């Protein structure tokens, strides 16, 4: 398998982005 | 530290381990009852 930030950090003029989780997919993989 | 806002890494759950055993086994030899409360609209 809008604006974003990895990790550098980066902006659109559209007024959209994208938040990040709480939990990250490594915790998840802990979890499972 | 007095008392302030701090940040941190969040726990995920609590550190345990029980060795595996393939010759013996662990069971209850005691019980109690308690009651859980749900809510639902
Ligand atoms: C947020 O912006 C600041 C300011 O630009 C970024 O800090 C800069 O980070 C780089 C990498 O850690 C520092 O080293 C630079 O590496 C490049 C690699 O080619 C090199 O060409 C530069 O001469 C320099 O060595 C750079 O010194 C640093 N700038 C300051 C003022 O500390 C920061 O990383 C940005 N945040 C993120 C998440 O990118
Ligand atoms: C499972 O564990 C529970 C406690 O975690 C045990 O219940 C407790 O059993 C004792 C009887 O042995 C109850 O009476 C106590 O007797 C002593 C004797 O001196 C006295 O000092 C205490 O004040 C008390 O009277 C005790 O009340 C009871 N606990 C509760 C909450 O009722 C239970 O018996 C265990 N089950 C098995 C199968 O071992």
């Amino acid at each position: 398998v809008y604006g974003e930030c990895l990790g550098i950090c980066a902006q659109k003029f559209n007024g959209l982005t994208v938040l990040p989780p709480l939990l990250t997919d490594d915790m998840i993989a802990a979890y499972t | 530290v007095q008392k302030s806002i701090v940040a941190y890494t969040m726990s995920l759950g609590a550190d345990s381990s029980i060795a595996y055993s393939n010759n013996t086994i662990a069971i209850p030899t005691n019980f109690s009852i308690s009651i859980t409360t749900e809510v639902m609209p």
